[PDB]
């Protein structure tokens, strides 16, 4: 057996309330910087899909 | 968001308009005049971009609101432009109005009556009355002013009456009606108006010509001088003026021209610039297109970017400073202009100084707004347009999508010990993720502990929010302070201004919380479900159960998942009742399950439920409690009930199937009866020995009495045990059964393991003998097939010289090699199938159930019989891109094999298996085929990302209304009923499973409790009507659809399905009645009918359901499975793109399906195919001999040697007479034109230019004589023309050229014209073929589209059944409803080919949306143009362009589209937002 | 109804909507060779009365334009001789519900 060099849990992160960009006032990008997880257009579409308006809000 | 902080005011609508200079000057906090930003020392300079009046900056307080950098919102300032500038966004519009106006009377050059006609039509369109706008054109009486003014009066009278009449009724409000079709009619008119405006040259009011205005890329206009004809026209029309009493043009001159024109033509422009009536009564002024000032955004949005130590200057400040430098310079130029003047004459310099001043400030203004409109600087700084469209754009990157708080990301790890509805949360996340829990009397105990525990001990609390609004962090505090604050949580508020409020505790995420689990890409809503938090100690990864693997399409190969922690109870309720896992058992794509156990559990079940599996009292009870724990609420009886043993004497023993009975007996409700189901297994009875019935899965009163349980029962498979339980007992019970079975099989695999080894891969000595004997016949097959394709009798030897020459002919042609490959492959694959059928399983040493390799393939746990056969028998023929192994120019497939080897092995046929090993030749061939697949995964440009994105943006608003109809975001009707029956796909499964429903009558009657509904519905109205429609339907059964009765329409059209029992789809009605007739079986046939009627009632789609998104997700998500290439017509994503994304009128493969009659034979149809197929001259010619002889004149003897007359007449249906006409009329005229063109090309360019660089690579009859003489008179170069009239085999003609024409390549010239000459062609059709009858229907497939031509072939084709794939062509001839039906059929063909089932309810919705305008609109920028929401449009693409169109319309965004609501932070109107919640209060 | 053979003069085509309330409809005999409403993909289109339209707009609380559209120049719309505002009832066979009644407004 061979042990592969990669430590897969390198992108392991958690954010409650971290720093925000001045213009958008939205969580700033950066795992180590206590950054936010992006909820993109597809996740927006999925939250519209369930008809779950408060989850989207 | 704080629930303690409610908001009383709300934004209901957004109005788009232009800021006036006067407006900006008043609101401005400070006038910006200085280009410098900082004074010395470091303080902001007064009158600069960093002035403190624009807000708090550099630890200084704001000089306007006085607040610091945190609380100061920032303030807008202004730059005073020394000269007006064209606003870049509205330059194109002001340009249109400048070119359209007269420079003398200062009216538009179009006649006043024509202008008034547009103003009238546009006023009527402000209100929703299109019919009236067209009826205005009917109002009709070089024409006198007294007559034309009466026409304007009569037209204005009709407009005032039509508005008032519609205003009296509910046709239009005072604010005016506005729909997409109304918008389409407005957009058409405003376009037509500007087109008519620009077309007029000479002014229709005063006959004088105006000088034409030209433009460049940048905002700058020039005036082209008039021609002498137009200058003399100005002179003769100069006297009539008296009785009434290229050069650059400055911005001021243009503004002054438009100022008067916008005053004089105010009436039409009032309706040209207002989408709805102008209730504000504002004047439409020209200065809206001009900028006399520039607003300076607050310092807050122009802060210098800090990256580590370096503080970088803001790019907007840089562009603004540039505008400030130019402004100071023009102020000096105007000051010097003011000084001096007596001395003038040479005024060409003062205008040149002015032109520079104007073009410089304009460029600086342009550079700030839109950089792609400014001059090139030696990458430029991005403008505000560029800021809104940087990449995807501000709307897409920061509004439609956002980075969020209270969220975590981690690699997922599998876990069978957690519930199927749970998520294993690491304690790392649990101590950081908090919920704002308000402290009350009922939870003071729970939160006091959390407060004491603090932020590092779970379950704790990171913070405490007091009722005054302040926050107290528990992070730095010791156990002593935390204990003190806990005893201060429920203290009454002294302040009366906050007595309403109570303290909040920001408590750690507990085991009762909801979380949103997300696995990207989120192709369908099942990839974003709600999970129950289960904090697992000593964990560093997110733990997920195997039942969730399918929906997320997540494999534990180092995958990552996003965890979202919603922060309020309304968001909690949604994640627990709507988006929760259990409510996502069935996908809306096909209504089939996406939840079930995956591998060990399937293999465990086949063993546990096997007859051989017995268990003692101790063992049996252990397996029960092992998976069912009453303390964890798994039971429904508060005491574990146990069945008696199946064996009493000698020893008490329980069967394996009894454990499955006991698990159901403790998880299903006691009040309801046991499940009754007769299903089947994946494992055939033959495997379980003689006379076994172990394939028949039998459940009688919730007891497994026969058959084992496969992937077909507790996997994500339809009509299995879990699905049957889901239908009878609900989603919560099915979830419990899945978790219970999941535990049972995990525990069973721990006590009784499952393994795979070499013994499972071996064949017996008998079985291996069979393998070698069948594979012994494969040696002959190679040469046999090679002798068949080559056409050689008695089967010639492998080393035959004629055969080897014949195989070479095949090698050089791609088509010929294809015939050889397909024949040899089919023959060797037949030998493969024989080996596999004989050896597996009757020849395997170890056999099922003990052969685990065999077991896993049969159970559906993992692998198939194909993989099993490659392991134990042979790999077979290695197929490469539909064919065999690639062959070299030498005829060798490898250097080891003989050239043109007639052997199966040489072609890639592997006789070897993976157990015994594969030979090096076979190894290399396997390497080819193995890699071939990975190469396809690398070269696959087709993506379902953009296809789904285009559908979702146009369908987001589309949902189910409370009136059961499918309505868009703006209230416009898309469908009158979902799929025409209003059924939820996630319910339409057992609705036709009548036998199932009958066997579970009392179970379902208790489920669909009618006792609490009988008083709310009608039991006869619809049922009576259903009989009346069935009566008229049976009367016209044999009659065609056009002759069918239209007296009574469907029962669903007249009676609400949720209020009238019996208002069911005629499809369901026919199916239900047919079951009661064909099956005569204490349940009556009448009481069963009522239950099924009630089941349909309870299967209705809920009002609010986002059927739009669901439809696009149901077309998008499975279109990912068709990313692979073809194994003629366009398939997969490219074909789906031709329909949905581009709505192409020019399809790649246009076809026509012609249904042939019964009276037309197979020979007659093939003759008919030839009659329509395009015939070229090339197709009938065998040889062309050109005898170039130079004598006296270049003589060219062109002899056309065709194929035999009977040969081409039987192969193309072409006569000798038909050949004569084409050569004598078309071919010679085409040949003469080609020779003349070649003579010119020879004399034009003598050769390429040397030294100059070229672009980089990367005896005759009397009748014959009259015919020849007539052709000589019609052709300038021919002398002779003789054609075979008797036999019809040749055509000879002599061509005479000049002595100066010299050398020419006639053969190549002739060749090219022959394949260009058409003998017979039916317009737009290339070839008509005869394929195999499709599902029993005799049809002909055309490679072209022309209906009118096929209409003439009524004797052969049924003109009422002529199908076509081309949607636009169908729409043009047969109408919108026919095109609509073509869209639903064609999209279905794309999915049916890849064996993917998509509910027609989705396709019908998509088609209805494409045909909403009566045309064929695609899901793209073009189709979207006719949509109400400008915000939805802005968040799709060309944000500034759609914004410009919105401002010019003076549009009101009603905030009714999902996109618009997200933009303004309003709650989405879909699902939970489709209503309002009001509280009932008792006191008056 | 005026059934022409090959083509109509552009000057003659202007005389078509010149005499209201009388309406003139032109059709090419080559285009009338086969009836389009007889085709399997063309459902039964029925023109509704001013009262039937009035009732439909009430049941669904619709505004004329808020409905699915049929072009005034659509082959079926030209066949039934539809005018702007006229609502057409479409009885279409579905492979989910069977007979289904949908509607379209001619604009
Ligand atoms: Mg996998
Ligand atoms: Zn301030
Ligand atoms: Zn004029």
């Amino acid at each position: 057996y061979q042990r592969l060099r990669h430590m897969v849990n390198d992108k392991f992160q958690v954010r409650s309330t971290g720093p925000v960009n001045s213009l958008t006032m939205q969580p700033v990008k950066g795992r180590k910087r206590h950054g936010g997880i992006r909820v993109g257009e597809m996740e927006r579409d999925a939250l519209i899909g369930h008809g779950t308006s408060f989850l989207l809000q | 968001m704080d629930i303690s902080k409610p908001v009383g005011s709300e934004i209901t609508s957004v109005d788009f308009g232009i800021l006036t200079a006067k407006e900006i000057r008043n609101l401005s906090a400070k006038q910006i005049t200085n280009p410098t930003v900082l004074d010395n020392l470091g303080h902001p300079v007064s009158g600069g971009l960093y002035d403190l009046a624009l807000g708090a900056f550099l630890r200084n307080l704001c000089s306007t609101c006085g607040l610091d950098e945190k609380f100061c919102p920032g303030h807008q300032g202004h730059i005073e432009l020394p000269v007006p500038c064209y606003n870049p966004l509205f330059f194109n519009q002001l340009y249109i109005y400048l070119r359209a106006s007269c420079l003398f009377c200062h009216h538009f050059r179009l006649k006043s009556v024509e202008v008034h006609r547009y103003a009238c039509k546009l006023r009527l369109l402000q209100y929703g009355l299109i019919d009236e706008s067209y009826k205005l054109d009917e109002i009709t009486l070089d024409i006198s002013s007294t007559l034309l003014n009466e026409l304007k009066s009569k037209r204005s009278e009709y407009v005032d009456m039509a508005i008032a009449k519609a205003l009296s009724d509910g046709r239009t409000t005072e604010r005016g009606s506005f729909t997409a079709t109304v918008n389409d009619e407005r957009k058409k008119l405003v376009h037509e108006f500007h087109k008519k405006l620009l077309s007029r040259g000479k002014c229709d009011n005063c006959g004088m010509f105006s000088p034409k205005f030209r433009k460049d890329g940048f905002t700058k206009i020039f005036e082209t001088a008039l021609n002498e004809k137009q200058i003399t026209n100005n002179r003769v029309k100069g006297f009539i003026r008296q009785d009434m009493i290229s050069t650059y043009i400055l911005s001021t001159e243009v503004k002054n021209i438009l100022d008067t024109v916008f005053r004089k033509e105010q009436c039409v422009l009032q309706y040209v610039f207002h989408s709805r009536p102008n209730l504000s009564r504002k004047l439409v002024k020209a200065d809206s297109f001009f900028m006399d000032v520039l607003v300076v955004p607050p310092t807050r949005f122009r802060l210098p970017s800090k990256l580590g130590e370096e503080v970088h200057e803001n790019s907007q400040n840089q562009l603004l400073s540039k505008v400030l430098t130019t402004s100071l310079l023009i102020r000096d130029l105007n000051d010097d202009l003011s000084k001096l003047k007596v001395s003038l004459e040479d005024r060409r310099v003062i205008f040149s100084r002015l032109m520079n001043a104007f073009v410089t400030i304009q460029n600086d203004v342009n550079a700030f707004i839109d950089s792609t409109k400014a001059q090139g600087r030696t990458v430029p700084i991005p403008g505000v347009k560029q800021a809104l469209e940087k990449k995807e754009g501000l709307f897409r990157k920061h509004m439609m999508g956002k980075r969020v708080n209270y969220a975590a990301r981690s690699v997922i790890s599998p876990d069978p010990n957690i519930e199927t509805n749970e998520i294993g949360v690491p304690p790392v996340f649990a101590v950081k993720l908090t919920y704002p829990e308000p402290v009350t009397a009922y939870n003071i105990a729970e939160l006091r502990q959390a407060v004491i525990n603090g932020p590092d001990k779970w379950p704790g609390a990171t913070q405490i929010q007091n009722e005054d609004g302040s926050l107290v962090s528990l992070i730095g505090m010791s156990v002593e302070q935390r204990k003190a604050l806990a005893n201060q949580l429920l203290t009454p508020s002294s302040n009366v201004s906050t007595h309403t409020l109570n303290k909040k505790v920001y408590r750690h995420i507990k085991n009762r919380d909801v979380v949103l689990m997300n696995r990207q890409p989120t192709l369908h809503k099942a990839s974003m479900m709600g999970h129950k938090v289960r904090v697992l100690p000593n964990e560093k990864t997110l733990r997920l159960h195997y039942a969730n693997t399918g929906a997320y399409n997540a494999d534990f190969d180092g995958d990552e998942m996003n965890m979202h922690f919603p922060q309020n109870e309304n968001a909690r309720a949604e994640a627990l009742n709507l988006a929760n896992t259990d409510s996502q058992y069935l996908t809306p794509t096909s209504g089939s399950p996406v939840r079930g156990l995956i591998q060990d559990h399937i293999s465990a079940g086949v063993w546990l439920t096997s007859k051989d599996s017995f268990f003692t009292r101790e063992q049996y009870q252990q397996y029960i409690y092992g998976c069912i724990r009453p303390e964890d609420g798994h039971t429904t009886r508060s005491k574990i009930v146990t069945l008696p043993p199946t064996i009493f004497k000698p020893y008490p023993l329980w069967t394996g199937k009894q454990i499955i009975t006991t698990v159901l007996l403790n998880v299903t409700p006691p009040d309801m009866p046991g499940i009754n189901l007769i299903s089947k297994n994946k494992i055939k009875n033959e495997y379980w020995g003689k006379g076994s019935l172990e394939n028949e899965v039998l459940f009688k009163d919730g007891a497994l009495l026969c058959g084992i349980l496969d992937k077909s029962q507790y996997g994500a498979s339809k009509y299995g045990i879990v699905h049957s339980l889901h239908e009878v007992y609900g989603p919560e019970v099915a979830a419990k059964v899945l978790s219970v079975l999941g535990r049972l099989f995990t525990n069973y695999i721990t006590a009784t393991a499952f393994t795979c080894g070499m013994d499972d891969l071996r064949l017996t000595a008998e079985g291996n003998k069979w393998r070698t004997d069948i594979l012994k016949t494969s040696v002959d097959t190679g040469r046999e097939a090679a002798a068949e394709v080559t056409n050689l009798d008695k089967d010639t030897p492998a080393d035959d010289p004629e055969l080897l020459k014949r195989l070479q002919e095949i090698l050089r042609d791609n088509n010929k090699s294809g015939i050889l490959d397909a024949v040899t492959s089919s023959k060797v694959n037949a030998i493969t199938s024989q080996v596999v059928s004989k050896c597996v399983p009757d020849g395997t040493m170890k056999k099922f159930p003990c052969n685990s390799m065999q077991a896993m393939a049969l159970s559906g746990a993992k692998g198939s019989n194909v993989n099993v056969s490659q392991i134990m028998c042979l790999l077979g023929q290695q197929a490469l891109e539909g064919r065999r192994v690639p062959v070299m120019v030498s005829g060798k497939t490898l250097p080891s094999f003989k050239p043109y080897e007639t052997d199966a092995m040489a072609g890639g046929y592997v006789k070897g298996r993976f157990y015994s090993g594969i030979k090096p030749q076979e190894y290399y061939f396997h390497c080819m085929a193995g890699r071939e697949g990975l190469i396809d995964t690398a070269v696959k440009t087709s993506r379902s990302g953009y296809l789904q994105r285009c559908l979702t943006k146009q369908l987001e608003g589309v949902h189910v209304s409370y009136d059961n109809s499918i309505r868009d975001a703006d209230g416009t009707l898309v469908q009158f009923m979902y799929g025409g029956d209003a059924i939820d796909i996630t319910k339409e499964s057992h609705m036709t499973q009548f036998e199932f429903c009958l066997d579970n009558y009392y179970a379902l009657l208790k489920k669909y409790n009618p006792s609490a509904l009988i008083e709310h519905l009608d039991v006869e109205s619809a049922l009576k009507y259903s009989k009346k429609t069935l009566k008229y339907r049976k009367k016209h059964s044999k009659e065609p659809h056009y002759k069918q009765s239209v007296k009574y329409d469907p029962v669903l059209a007249k009676y609400n399905p949720a209020k009238y029992l019996g208002s069911v789809s005629e499809n369901f009605q026919d199916k239900l009645e047919s079951f009661l007739d064909k099956n005569s079986k204490g349940v009556n046939e009448k009481k069963f009918r009522a239950l099924m009627q009630l089941k349909y009632m309870r299967s209705l789609i809920n009002p609010g359901e986002a059927v739009g998104i669901i439809a696009s997700q149901s077309v998008g998500e499975p279109s990912t499975q068709m990313t692979l290439n073809t194994f003629n017509v366009t398939l997969g994503i490219p074909r789906l793109r031709e329909i949905v994304m581009t709505a192409s009128a020019a399809i790649k493969t246009p076809q026509m399906t012609l249904p042939i009659w019964n009276d037309v034979s197979d020979e007659q149809a093939d003759t008919f195919c030839k009659s329509i197929s395009k015939v070229l001259l090339s197709e009938v010619i065998d040889k062309v001999i050109v005898t170039e002889t130079t004598g006296t004149a270049r003589s060219y003897v062109i002899h056309m040697r065709f194929f035999d007359n009977n040969e081409y007449s039987e192969e193309y249906d072409v006569s000798k007479e038909e050949l004569q006409n084409v050569i004598s009329n078309q071919f010679i005229h085409l040949l003469e034109a080609a020779i003349v063109k070649e003579i010119k090309k020879q004399k034009r360019t003598t050769g390429p230019d040397i030294g100059v660089a070229v672009p980089r690579l990367q005896n005759m009859n009397k009748v014959q004589r009259d015919r020849q003489s007539a052709i000589i008179s019609h052709h300038r170069f021919i002398t002779k023309y003789n054609f075979d009239d008797e036999s019809g085999k040749w055509c000879e003609f002599k061509l005479e050229l000049a002595a100066d024409t010299e050398k020419l390549l006639m053969v190549n010239i002739v060749e090219e014209i022959c394949r260009k000459s058409i003998i017979r062609q039916i317009p737009h059709i290339d070839r008509c073929v005869h394929p195999e009858p499709e599902n029993g229907k005799r049809v002909l497939v055309t490679e072209g589209v022309n209906f009118q031509a096929m209409w003439d072939q009524e004797a052969f084709i049924d003109v009422d059944g002529i199908t076509s794939n081309d949607v636009a062509a169908v729409l043009k001839t047969y109408g919108v409803e026919a095109a609509r039906n073509t869209i639903v059929n064609e999209i279905n063909n794309v999915f049916s080919r890849y064996a993917i089932s998509v509910s027609f309810r989705h396709l019908d919705l998509i088609a209805d949306m494409m045909t909403r305008q009566g045309t064929y609109l695609a899901f793209n920028r073009q189709g979207m143009e006719t949509s109400t929401s400008s915000f939805m449009k802005m968040s799709y693409e060309t944000t500034c362009q759609f914004l410009t169109k919105a401002v010019l319309d003076n549009e009101r965004e009603q905030l009714d589209s999902p996109s618009a609501r997200i933009v303004v932070g309003k709650l989405n109107n879909v699902g939970t937002g489709s209503f309002d919640v009001l509280a009932k209060v008792p006191n008056a | 109804i005026f059934v022409y053979q090959n083509n109509i003069t552009p000057s003659a085509m202007k005389l078509v909507p010149s005499i209201p309330p009388a309406t003139i409809e032109t059709f090419n005999e080559a285009a009338l060779v086969v009836n389009i409403t007889h085709h399997e993909l063309v459902p039964k289109h029925i023109r509704l009365s001013s009262d039937e339209k009035r009732e439909l707009l009430k049941r669904y609380r619709l505004k004329e334009s808020q409905l699915p559209r049929i072009q005034r120049a659509d082959p079926v719309a030209l066949y039934l001789g539809l005018k702007r505002g006229e609502v057409v009832k479409i009885i279409r066979k579905s492979e989910t519900s069977g007979r289904y009644a949908s509607y379209r407004i001619c604009m």
